[PDB]
C-alpha cells in the first residue's frame, strides 16, 4: 500500500468518526459509520494473506448488519416522531434496535466472537486502531442517546461481556486474542456504568485506551505475537518485559495503579444509585482478567524461559524504529491515580 | 535523513536509481572451488561490490567495531569441532548450520539494502538459497536429525519467502577426487578430515535439487574449473542473457519501497530465526543465557546505543 | 572512531537541541506570565486589591 | 508523618544512585536512622490520638506497628545481603526498591486517617510482595504461592471496597474520627449482616482465619527470607489493625455475628498446633505457629473487651518479632545445607553453640515464657476469654500445651542429638547472622521491661 | 539432554578467601565497614539512645496527673462526708427521660 | 450526563470567562509537582527504552517533558477547580430555591434524645 493512500485512509476513518461525534442528524451519523467502515476495511487488509482476508470479510459482514439494523431503528423512530435530531428516542422498539446495533458494533456479548476472530486475523497495528477507534465512535453515540437506554438490557449485555471476556482470556494463548477478550471485558464495564454517568464512561474509555495503546506498542516493539515469542524478550531487552509487567498489573485493576481508578469510580457511581449486587459481581469477575494477565506476566517478566542461539545476533543488532508517545502512555497507564479528581475536568 | 514513508513521499524512488548493472549477482558454487576467486574477478570486471562469504564473525563484523567477538558471545559453534567430531552429542553441527544460515540471511539483507540504496550490483559467494545443500549433506551422513531438518525448513520458509531470488548458479563443477586433492594440497588438517561421502552429498544436492530449482527462476551458468579460469567468458555470458525471468521485471516502486523498509531493519530481518521451537541443539538454558547476556553487556562498546558509550569515547551525552 | 559505521546519533542534532531548549523556555515564560495575569485578574474581580 | 514518609522516598534515589558495593551499607545505615526517627511516635497521649493533618494521624495502636516496620526493614536488608551475593547490581537495587516501597506503603497504611485511603494502601502492599515472592523465590511452587496469595487477598478485599463506598454514601464520611463520634447502632437485618460479612471477611482473609489460611503456608514456605520476614511480622497485622479499626461501626451486630468466627479461630488454634506437631518442614512449622497466634488475636478482637485489645496488640507485636527471628534462624540453617527438611541436619548445638543459644531463646519466647510480652498478650486474651465464657480456658490451656510441645520438639530435633555424619559444610556462624539474631531478640526483652508502650490505646 | 545449560556451581565460602570475614561482603574492607556501621548504628544508637529516650519520654498519658487528681478528689470527698464515687456520671437534672 | 446542557455553556471551551474569578493554582502546588514528577519519570522511561544513560542523557528532552507536563497540569487544575466551584454554586442555588425540599430540623441534645444501650459481654 502506498504511504499516501494509507494516510488518506487513516484520515478518512478519523474523519468518519469525527463526523459521527459532531453530527446532530441521524442520517449524518449513519453516513459517518458507513465511511468509517469503508475506509477501515483496507487497513485490515493491508498485509495481504488469507487470514487477513477472512477477518476483513467477517468484520464487513458484522458491521454491515449492524448498520442495517441502525438505519432500521432510525426509520422506525422517524415514523413515530418525525424527528431526525439525535435525542431521547421516542419509540421503545427503535431504541432496542439501536441498542442492539451499537452493541454489535462495539463487540458486547453475545456479539463478541468477531472481536477475537478479526483481532487474531489482523496485525498488531490494525488491531490497535480497530479496538481504539471502532470502540470510540459507538460509545459516543450511546452517550448521546444514554437517557433512553433500557437499563435491564444494557446491564445484562455488560455483565455477559465481562463474564465472556474473563473466560475467553482464561482459555486463550494468543496475545491478540487475549487483547480482544480484555477489550470485551472493559467495554462491558463501560456499558455497565453508561446508564448512570457518561462522565465515568468517558473516564473508563480514556484509561482503557491509554493502557491498550501502551500494551500494543510494547508488543510491537518486542515483535511478539504469542506467549512463547514474548518469553524470549527478557534475553534481548529486559526493560520492555518489566514495563509490560507493570502495564499488565495496571490493566488488572491492582492498586495503586491507574487501572484501579475506573473500577473504583464505576463502583462508587453504581452504589450511589442503590445498586450493590451488580458492582459486587463486576468486581469479583475481574479476577479472571487479572488471572490471565498474571499468567502472561509469569512467562515474560517474573521467570526466565529458555532462549535460542541466534539471540546473540539479536543482541549484536539494535532496534531502529522509535515508537511515538510510548513512555508517555506507559506513565499515564500506571501513575495517574493521585490525579483522579480531574474527572471533573472531563465532565 | 533515514529512508521511510516521508522520503518515499518526497520522491526517493528505487527504480530511478536502478540501472542495467543493478543486479544481485549471487554466484552459487561448490566447496573448495575457485568460486571465491571467480566472484572477486566478476565483481571487479562488472564494477559490482563483492561480499565475502558470510560467517560467525561476519555477523560480528557489521556491528560495533569490525573486530570479531568471542565464540562464546557470538555463534557458540565452531567449524573445527564439526570437522573433528561431526556426530558429537552437543548438537554443534546443527547449531553451526543454523548460525550460518542466519549469517547468510543477514548478508543477503545487507546486499539488498546496498543495491537498493546505491544502485550498484552485488556479488555473493553463497546465499541462503543454496545453503540447504550443507543441511542435506549433514542429514544424509546422519550428523543432524529429522527434527533439525524440519526446523531448518520452517525457518527457511518463513524467512526467505520475502526476498528476491538470486541471479546465477555459477556451478564450478569440480570432481570429488579433485576436491580432495585440492584439500590435501591446502594443508588444513580440519578440512583434511572431511570424508568423500560428505563432499559427494553436497554435489548431489546441488545438481539434483538446487540446479533444477533455480533453472526455472533464472538462467544457470555452469562452468568447469578450466572454464571458470577464464572469467572474461563468464562475464560475457552474464551480459548476454536477457529475458523476462524472475519477479524483477514486475517489481514496482511501492514493492521496492516495502523491500527497502524490510531490509533496512535488521531485527525485522532476523525475526523468525528465533522461533520458539525447543530443539536440544539450539535451546539455551535460562542461567547460561542470563550469564552470556551479562557478559555481552559487559563488552566495551555495547552497553548502550552506539552514540551513548562514554568508555569508547562518546561526548555530548547529556545533549544527545 | 570506534564504530566502523557512523551511528545515526553520533553527533548532536543542534537544530533539535535548540528547538527543545527554546520550546521549554517559551513554555515556562508563557506559563509564568499567564499565572501573573490570572492572579491580577482574580484580585481585580474579587476586589481584594 | 511526612518527617518519616519523605526519608523513604529519599531512600529510593539514594539506593539507585549509590555505588555497586555500597548499596547495602547505605540502605542499612539510613534505614536504622529512619527507625530512630520513627521512635518519637511512641509519645502518645491518653485521651485522643495525634492528628498531624487531615490525611495522617498516629494512635497508640499505630505507633508500635510503625516502629516495628521501620525496625524490620534493615533486618530484611541484612538477610538479603545474606542470600543475594551473586545477583547483578540492577537486580539487587530492584530488590531493595521493592523492600523500600513495601515499607513506605505499610507506613502510609498504618497512618492513614480514612478507610478508603487505608484500603488503597493496604491493597497496594500486594504488588511488591507478589513481585518479591514470584521473582526471587528459590523453588517451583513460588508462582502457585503468589497466585494463591494474591487471589485470596483480592477475593477477600473487593466486597470491603463495595461496603466502604456504600458506607460513605450512606453516612457522609469515611474519616475514622467522624465515624467514631457519629457512630450509630447497626440493626439486625440481612443487609447489615452482609455489610458486616463483607468488612470482617476481608480482614479475616487477610488475618488469616482458619479455613482461609492455605495461602499462608504456600507463600511463606516459597518466599525468600526477606519476603517471609515481612509477610509474617507486619503484613499479617494489617487484618488485625483493620478489625480493631473497622469494628467501631459494626456494633451491636458484632455481638451476634462473632460466634462462627470465634469457634473457627479456637478450633483452628487447636488444629494448627496439632499440625505443627507433625511437620517435616521447619518453615511450615513456623507458618502454622503464626496461624495459631493470629487465630488467638482474632478471638481477642471478636470478643472485643478492653482487656482483649491490649492483649491483641501486645501479642501482635510479640508474634511479629518472634516469627521474624524464627524465620531468620531457619533460613541460616537452610543456607548451610540447602534443604528445608527438619530431620536432615542434627547436632547443631554441638556444631554451632551460639546459634543453639539463639534457637533456645527464640523457642522460649515462642512458647510464651514469662514475663515476655508474648505471655502478657496471651494471658490478657485468656483472661478476657474466660470472662466471656468458662470453656475458652480449656481450649486455651490445651492450645498452650501443644504450643510448648511443638516449640520444644523443633528445638530438640534441630539442635540436640547426634550430628549428621555426611554433612561437612557447616561453617562457623557469621557475625552478620549473630547480629541479626541479637537485633531481633533484644527489643523483645526491652519491651518486656517497658510493656505499656505496646498495650494499645485502651491502656 | 534438552538444553545447553550451565552446571550448578559450587557454593563459595567467604572464610576461604578471607578468614576474618564478617559475612557481609566478599571485599574485606567493605565487609569490615559494613559490620562496623551496622554494629555502631543499630546497637549503640538505636538500642541505647532509643531505650533511654523511651524511658524518659514525658508523661503525656497523664498517669501521674490522674493519680494526683484522684488523691485530691478522695481527700475532698471523705473530708466532707460525700461518697467517694458518684452514683451517676451525668446529672439527672440535665437528663430528660421520655415520658 | 449532569453538567452538559447547563444554560450558558459555550461548546468546545476549555475555560470560560467566568472561570477567571477563581484563585489560580499556585505554581508550588503539590499537584503541579506531581505532574512534573510524572514528566521526569516519562523522560527516564524514554531513556531506558531507547537504551541511553537513564539519569544523564537527554537533559534537554527531559526538561521538555517536565515543562509540557507542568503546563498541561496547570491548565487541567484550573479547569477542575472551575468545575467544582460551578457544582457547589449550583448546589447552593438549588438548596436556596427549594427550602421545602431542604428543611431545617430540630436539634435535640443527647440529654433529650433516647438511644438504646447494648452491653458488650
Ligand atoms: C496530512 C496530515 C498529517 C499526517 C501526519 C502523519 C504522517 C504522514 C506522512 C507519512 O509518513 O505517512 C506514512 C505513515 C506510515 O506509513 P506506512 O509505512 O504505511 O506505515 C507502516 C506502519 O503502519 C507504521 O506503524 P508502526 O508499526 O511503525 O507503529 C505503530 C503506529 C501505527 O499508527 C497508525 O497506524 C496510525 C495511527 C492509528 C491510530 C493510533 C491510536 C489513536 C488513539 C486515539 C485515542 C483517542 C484520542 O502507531 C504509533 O506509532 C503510535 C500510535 C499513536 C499513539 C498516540 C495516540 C494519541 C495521540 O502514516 C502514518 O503514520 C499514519 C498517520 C495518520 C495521521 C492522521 C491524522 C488525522
Ligand atoms: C456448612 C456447615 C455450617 O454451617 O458450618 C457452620 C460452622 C460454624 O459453626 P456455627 O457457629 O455452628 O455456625 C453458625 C451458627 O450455626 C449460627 O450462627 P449465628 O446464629 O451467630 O449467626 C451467624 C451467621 C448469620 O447467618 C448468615 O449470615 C446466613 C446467611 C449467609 C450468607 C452467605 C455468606 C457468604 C460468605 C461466607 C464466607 C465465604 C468465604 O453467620 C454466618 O452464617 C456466617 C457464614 C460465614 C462464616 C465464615 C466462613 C469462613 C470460611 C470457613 C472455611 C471455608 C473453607 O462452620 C462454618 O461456618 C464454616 C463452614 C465452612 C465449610
Ligand atoms: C530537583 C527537584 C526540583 C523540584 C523540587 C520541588 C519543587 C517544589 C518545592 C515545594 O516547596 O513545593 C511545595 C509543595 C508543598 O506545598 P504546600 O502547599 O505547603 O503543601 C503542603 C501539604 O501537602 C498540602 O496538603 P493539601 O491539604 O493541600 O493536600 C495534599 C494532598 C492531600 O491528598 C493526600 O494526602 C493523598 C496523597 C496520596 C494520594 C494517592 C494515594 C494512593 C496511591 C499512591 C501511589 C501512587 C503512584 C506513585 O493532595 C496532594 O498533594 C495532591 C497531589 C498528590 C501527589 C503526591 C502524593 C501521591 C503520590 C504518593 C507516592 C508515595 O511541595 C511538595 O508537594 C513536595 C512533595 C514531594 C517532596 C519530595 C520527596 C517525595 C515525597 C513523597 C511523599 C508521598 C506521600
Ligand atoms: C523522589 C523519589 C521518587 C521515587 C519514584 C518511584 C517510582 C518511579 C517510577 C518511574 C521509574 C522510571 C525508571 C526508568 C527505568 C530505569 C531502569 C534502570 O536501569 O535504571 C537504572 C538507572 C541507571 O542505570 P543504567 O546503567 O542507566 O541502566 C542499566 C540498564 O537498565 C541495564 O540494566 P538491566 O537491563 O540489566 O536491568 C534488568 C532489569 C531492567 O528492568 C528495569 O530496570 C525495570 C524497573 C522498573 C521500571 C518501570 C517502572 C514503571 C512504574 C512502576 C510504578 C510502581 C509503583 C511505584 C510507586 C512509587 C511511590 C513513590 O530487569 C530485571 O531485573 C528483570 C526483573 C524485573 C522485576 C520487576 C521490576 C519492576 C518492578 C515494578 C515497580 C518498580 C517501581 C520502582 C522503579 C524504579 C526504577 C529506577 O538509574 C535510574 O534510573 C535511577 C532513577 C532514580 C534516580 C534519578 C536521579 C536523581 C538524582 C537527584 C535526586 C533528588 C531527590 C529529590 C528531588 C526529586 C525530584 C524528582
Ligand atoms: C542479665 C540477664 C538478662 C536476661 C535475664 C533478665 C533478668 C532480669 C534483668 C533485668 C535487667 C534490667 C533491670 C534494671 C532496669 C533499669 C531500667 C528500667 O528501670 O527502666 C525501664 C525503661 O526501659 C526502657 O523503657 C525500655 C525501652 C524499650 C523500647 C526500646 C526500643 C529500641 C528500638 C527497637 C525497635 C523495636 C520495635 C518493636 C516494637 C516497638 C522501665 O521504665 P521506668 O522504670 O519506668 O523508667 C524510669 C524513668 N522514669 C522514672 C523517668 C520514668
Ligand atoms: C490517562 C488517561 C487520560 C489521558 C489524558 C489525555 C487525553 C486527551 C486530552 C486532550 C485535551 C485537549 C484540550 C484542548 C481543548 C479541548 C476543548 C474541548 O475539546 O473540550 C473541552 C474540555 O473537555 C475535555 O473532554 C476535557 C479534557 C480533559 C483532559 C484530561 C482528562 C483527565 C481525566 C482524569 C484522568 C486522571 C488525570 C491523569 C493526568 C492527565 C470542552 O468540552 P465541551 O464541549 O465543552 O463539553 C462537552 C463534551 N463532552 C460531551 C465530551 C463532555
Ligand atoms: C460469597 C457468596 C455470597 C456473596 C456473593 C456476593 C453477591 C452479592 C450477594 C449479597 C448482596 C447483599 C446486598 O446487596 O445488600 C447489602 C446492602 C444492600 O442494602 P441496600 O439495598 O443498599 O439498602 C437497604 C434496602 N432495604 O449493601 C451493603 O450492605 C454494602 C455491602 C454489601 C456487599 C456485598 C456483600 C458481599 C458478601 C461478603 C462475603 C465475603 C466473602 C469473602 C471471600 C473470601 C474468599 C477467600
Ligand atoms: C499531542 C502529541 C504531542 C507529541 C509531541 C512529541 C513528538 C511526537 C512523538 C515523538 C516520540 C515520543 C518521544 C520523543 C522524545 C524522544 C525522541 C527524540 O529524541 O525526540 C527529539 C525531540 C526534540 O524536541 P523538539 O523537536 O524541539 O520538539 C518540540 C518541537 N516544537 O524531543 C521531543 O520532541 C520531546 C517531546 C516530548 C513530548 C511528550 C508528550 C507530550 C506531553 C504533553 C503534556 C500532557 C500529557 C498528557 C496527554 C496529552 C494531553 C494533551
Ligand atoms: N552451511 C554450512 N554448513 C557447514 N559448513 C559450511 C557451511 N557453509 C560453509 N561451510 C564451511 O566453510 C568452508 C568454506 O570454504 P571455501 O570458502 O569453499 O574454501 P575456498 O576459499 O578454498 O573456496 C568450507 O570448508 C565449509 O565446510
Amino acid at each position: 500500500m502506498n504511504p499516501i493512500i494509507y494516510t488518506t485512509l487513516i484520515m478518512t476513518v478519523m474523519s468518519g468518526t469525527m463526523l459521527v461525534m459532531i453530527s446532530s442528524h441521524w442520517l449524518l451519523i449513519w453516513i459517518g459509520f458507513e465511511m468509517n467502515l469503508l475506509a477501515m476495511i483496507p487497513v485490515l487488509m493491508k498485509n495481504f494473506n488469507p487470514r487477513a482476508t477472512e477477518a476483513a470479510t467477517k468484520y464487513f459482514l458484522t458491521q454491515a448488519t449492524a448498520s442495517m439494523m441502525l438505519m432500521m431503528a432510525i426509520i422506525i423512530n422517524l415514523l413515530y416522531s418525525g424527528q431526525w435530531t439525535i435525542t431521547k428516542m421516542f419509540n421503545p422498539v427503535a431504541m432496542t434496535m439501536m441498542t442492539m446495533a451499537l452493541a454489535m458494533k462495539l463487540g458486547l456479548s453475545p456479539f463478541h466472537f468477531w472481536v477475537p476472530e478479526v483481532t487474531q486475523g489482523i496485525s498488531l497495528q490494525a488491531g490497535l486502531l480497530l479496538l481504539t477507534w471502532q470502540k470510540l465512535a459507538p460509545l459516543s453515540v450511546l452517550c448521546q442517546i444514554s437517557q433512553s437506554i433500557n437499563p435491564n438490557l444494557m446491564l445484562t449485555m455488560a455483565m455477559l461481556s465481562i463474564l465472556i471476556g474473563g473466560w475467553g482470556g482464561l482459555n486463550q494463548t494468543q496475545l491478540r486474542k487475549i487483547m480482544a477478550y480484555s477489550s470485551i471485558a472493559h467495554m462491558g464495564w463501560m456499558t455497565a456504568v453508561l446508564p448512570y454517568n457518561t462522565t465515568m464512561t468517558i473516564l473508563n474509555l480514556l484509561i482503557y485506551i491509554t493502557m491498550t495503546l501502551a500494551m500494543f506498542m510494547l508488543l510491537i516493539h518486542s515483535s511478539a505475537t504469542t506467549t512463547l515469542s514474548l518469553s524470549h524478550t527478557w534475553n534481548k531487552m529486559p526493560v520492555i518485559t518489566s514495563l509490560m509487567m507493570v502495564t499488565l498489573l495496571s490493566m488488572g485493576g491492582l492498586p495503586p495503579l491507574s487501572g484501579f481508578m475506573p473500577k473504583w469510580m464505576i463502583i462508587q457511581e453504581m452504589t450511589k444509585n442503590e445498586s450493590i449486587i451488580m458492582p459486587t459481581l463486576m468486581a469479583m469477575t475481574a479476577l479472571l482478567n487479572l488471572y490471565f494477565y498474571m499468567r502472561l506476566a509469569y512467562s515474560s517478566s517474573l521467570t526466565m524461559f529458555p532462549s535460542t542461539n541466534n539471540m546473540k545476533m539479536k543482541w549484536q543488532f539494535e532496534h531502529t524504529k522509535q515508537m511515538k508517545l510510548l513512555p508517555t502512555m506507559i506513565v499515564l497507564s500506571t501513575l495517574v491515580l493521585p490525579m483522579t479528581p480531574a474527572l471533573s475536568s472531563l465532565n | 535523513l533515514q529512508y521511510g514513508p516521508l522520503a518515499f513521499v518526497l520522491g526517493e524512488r528505487t527504480t530511478r536509481k536502478l540501472t542495467e548493472t543493478s543486479k544481485v549477482i549471487t554466484v552459487d558454487g561448490n566447496i573448495c572451488s575457485g568460486k571465491g576467486r571467480l566472484a572477486r574477478e566478476i565483481a571487479e570486471k562488472l564494477g559490482l561490490r563483492h561480499f565475502p562469504e558470510a560467517g560467525i564473525h561476519y555477523a560480528d563484523s557489521t556491528t560495533g567495531d569490525g573486530k570479531p567477538l568471542d565464540v562464546q558471545l557470538s555463534g557458540n559453534c565452531s567449524l573445527e569441532k564439526f570437522y573433528d567430531d561431526p556426530k558429537s552429542n552437543d548438537g554443534n553441527s546443527y547449531r553451526l548450520q543454523s548460525w550460518l544460515y542466519a549469517s547468510r540471511l543477514l548478508q543477503y539483507a545487507d546486499a539488498l539494502e546496498h543495491l537498493l540504496s546505491t544502485g550498484q550490483g552485488v556479488v555473493l559467494e553463497r546465499s541462503i538459497y543454496s545453503d540447504f545443500v550443507f543441511l542435506e549433506a549433514m542429514y544424509r551422513q546422519g550428523f543432524i536429525r529429522k527434527q533439525c531438518v524440519e526446523h531448518y525448513n520452517e525457518v527457511k520458509k518463513v524467512t526467505a519467502c520475502e526476498y528476491l531470488p538470486p541471479h546465477v548458479v555459477v556451478y564450478v563443477d569440480v570432481p570429488v577426487p579433485e576436491i580432495q586433492s585440492r584439500i590435501q594440497k591446502k594443508g588444513n588438517p580440519h578440512e583434511m578430515k572431511i570424508t568423500a561421502a560428505y563432499l559427494q552429498d553436497i554435489e548431489n544436492a546441488y545438481k539434483k535439487t538446487f540446479l533444477p530449482e533455480m533453472s526455472e527462476k533464472c538462467e544457470v551458468l555452469q562452468y568447469s574449473a578450466r572454464e571458470a579460469e577464464d572469467a572474461e567468458k563468464v562475464v560475457e555470458d552474464i551480459e548476454y542473457l536477457k529475458c523476462d525471468k524472475g519477479p524483477w521485471p514486475d517489481q514496482d516502486d511501492r514493492t521496492f519501497h516495502r523491500l527497502r523498509m524490510l531490509v533496512q531493519n535488521k531485527l525485522e530481518v532476523l525475526n523468525y530465526t528465533t522461533i520458539p521451537v525447543y530443539l536440544p541443539e539450539i535451546t539455551i538454558g535460562a542461567h547460561q543465557s542470563d550469564r552470556v547476556f551479562q557478559k555481552f553487556t559487559e563488552l566495551p562498546g555495547r552497553k548502550y546505543s552506539p552514540g551513548y558509550n562514554e568508555d569508547v569515547g562518546d561526548k555530548w551525552i547529556w545533549l544527545k | 572512531k570506534f564504530y566502523i559505521r557512523e551511528p545515526p546519533h553520533g553527533s548532536p542534532d543542534w537544530l533539535k537541541v535548540g528547538l527543545t531548549l527554546g520550546t521549554s523556555v517559551f513554555l515556562w515564560i508563557y506559563l509564568i506570565k499567564q499565572h501573573k495575569e490570572d492572579v491580577l485578574e482574580y484580585k481585580r474581580r474579587n476586589g481584594l486589591e | 508523618m511526612l518527617k518519616i514518609i519523605i526519608p523513604t522516598t529519599m531512600l529510593l534515589p539514594m539506593t539507585w544512585m549509590s555505588k555497586h558495593n555500597m548499596i547495602w551499607i547505605n540502605a542499612t545505615v539510613h534505614s536504622l536512622l529512619i527507625s530512630l526517627i520513627s521512635l518519637s511516635l511512641l509519645n502518645q497521649l491518653g485521651e485522643n490520638s495525634l492528628n498531624f493533618s487531615l490525611t495522617f494521624f498516629s494512635d497508640s495502636l499505630s505507633a508500635p506497628l510503625l516502629v516495628l516496620t521501620t525496625w524490620l526493614l534493615p533486618l530484611m536488608l541484612m538477610a538479603s545481603q545474606s542470600h543475594l551475593s551473586k545477583e547483578t547490581t540492577t537486580r539487587k537495587k530492584l530488590y531493595i526498591t521493592m523492600l523500600i516501597l513495601l515499607q513506605l506503603f505499610l507506613i502510609m497504611t498504618f497512618t492513614a486517617t480514612e478507610l478508603i485511603l487505608f484500603y488503597i494502601l493496604f491493597e497496594a502492599t500486594l504488588v511488591p510482595t507478589l513481585i518479591i515472592i514470584t521473582r526471587w523465590g528459590n523453588q517451583t511452587e513460588r508462582l502457585n504461592a503468589g497466585l494463591y496469595f494474591l487471589f485470596y487477598t483480592l477475593a477477600g478485599s473487593l466486597p470491603l471496597l463495595v461496603a466502604l463506598v456504600y458506607i460513605q454514601n450512606t453516612t457522609g464520611s469515611l474519616n475514622f474520627l467522624i465515624i467514631h463520634y457519629w457512630s450509630h447502632p447497626l440493626s439486625n437485618s440481612w443487609s447489615n449482616i452482609f455489610m458486616w460479612l463483607a468488612c470482617i471477611m476481608a480482614f479475616m482473609v487477610k488475618m488469616p482465619l482458619y479455613g482461609l489460611h492455605l495461602w499462608l503456608p504456600k507463600a511463606h514456605v516459597e518466599a525468600p527470607i526477606a519476603g517471609s520476614m515481612v509477610l509474617a511480622a507486619v503484613l499479617l497485622k494489617l487484618g488485625g489493625y483493620g478489625m480493631m479499626r473497622i469494628t467501631t461501626i459494626l456494633n451491636p451486630l458484632t455481638n451476634y455475628m462473632a460466634y462462627p468466627f470465634l469457634m473457627l479461630s479456637m478450633w483452628g488454634m487447636i488444629m494448627t498446633s496439632s499440625i505443627c506437631l507433625r511437620q517435616t518442614d521447619l518453615k511450615s512449622l513456623i507458618a502454622y505457629s503464626s496461624v495459631s497466634h493470629m487465630a488467638l488475636v482474632i478471638v481477642a478482637i471478636m470478643i472485643q473487651t478492653p482487656w482483649s485489645f491490649m492483649g491483641a496488640t501486645a501479642l501482635m507485636i510479640a508474634h511479629g518479632l518472634t516469627s521474624s527471628m524464627l524465620f531468620c534462624l531457619a533460613n541460616t540453617n537452610y543456607e548451610r545445607v540447602h534443604s528445608r527438611t527438619m530431620i536432615l541436619a542434627r547436632g547443631l548445638q554441638t556444631l554451632l553453640p551460639l546459634m543453639a543459644t539463639w534457637w533456645l531463646v527464640a523457642s522460649l519466647t515462642n512458647l510464651a515464657l514469662p514475663p515476655s510480652i508474648n505471655l502478657i498478650g496471651e494471658l490478657f486474651i485468656i483472661t478476657a476469654s474466660f470472662s466471656w465464657s468458662n470453656i475458652t480456658i480449656i481450649l486455651m490451656g490445651m492450645n498452650m500445651m501443644i504450643t510448648a510441645l511443638y516449640s520444644l520438639y523443633m528445638l530438640i530435633t534441630t539442635q540436640r542429638g547426634k550430628y549428621t555424619h555426611h554433612i561437612n559444610n557447616i561453617k562457623p556462624s557469621f557475625t552478620r547472622e549473630n547480629a541479626l539474631m541479637a537485633l531481633h531478640i533484644l527489643p523483645l526483652l526491652l519491651l518486656t521491661l517497658n510493656p505499656k508502650m505496646i498495650l494499645g490505646p485502651l491502656y | 539432554i534438552r538444553l545447553q545449560e550451565d552446571p550448578d556451581p559450587e557454593d563459595e565460602n567467604l572464610y576461604e578467601k578471607n578468614p576474618d570475614s564478617h559475612g557481609y561482603d566478599k571485599d574485606p574492607i567493605v565487609d569490615l565497614w559494613n559490620m562496623r556501621v551496622v554494629f555502631f548504628f543499630g546497637f549503640s544508637i538505636v538500642l541505647v539512645l532509643g531505650s533511654t529516650f523511651v524511658a524518659y519520654l514525658p508523661d503525656y498519658r497523664m498517669q501521674e496527673w490522674a493519680r494526683r487528681e484522684a488523691e485530691r478528689l478522695v481527700k475532698y470527698r471523705e473530708a466532707n462526708g460525700l461518697p467517694l464515687m458518684e452514683s451517676n456520671c451525668f446529672d439527672p437534672n440535665k437528663i430528660q427521660l421520655p415520658e | 450526563t449532569m453538567m452538559s446542557g447547563r444554560p450558558g455553556r459555550v461548546p468546545l471551551q476549555f475555560l470560560p470567562n467566568e472561570a477567571r474569578s477563581l484563585p489560580p493554582p499556585k505554581l508550588t502546588d503539590p499537584r503541579l509537582v506531581y505532574m512534573g514528577f510524572l514528566g521526569y519519570c516519562s523522560g527516564l522511561i524514554d531513556n531506558a527504552i531507547r537504551r541511553r544513560p537513564v539519569v544523564s542523557a537527554g537533559l534537554h528532552r527531559q526538561l521538555l517533558y517536565v515543562t509540557s507536563f507542568v503546563f498541561f497540569g496547570y491548565y487541567l487544575l484550573k479547569r477542575q477547580d472551575y468545575m467544582y466551584a460551578l457544582r457547589d454554586h449550583d448546589m447552593f442555588a438549588y438548596v436556596k430555591s427549594h427550602p421545602e425540599d431542604f428543611p431545617e430540623k430540630d436539634k435535640k441534645t443527647y440529654g433529650e434524645i433516647l438511644e438504646e444501650f447494648h452491653p458488650v459481654r
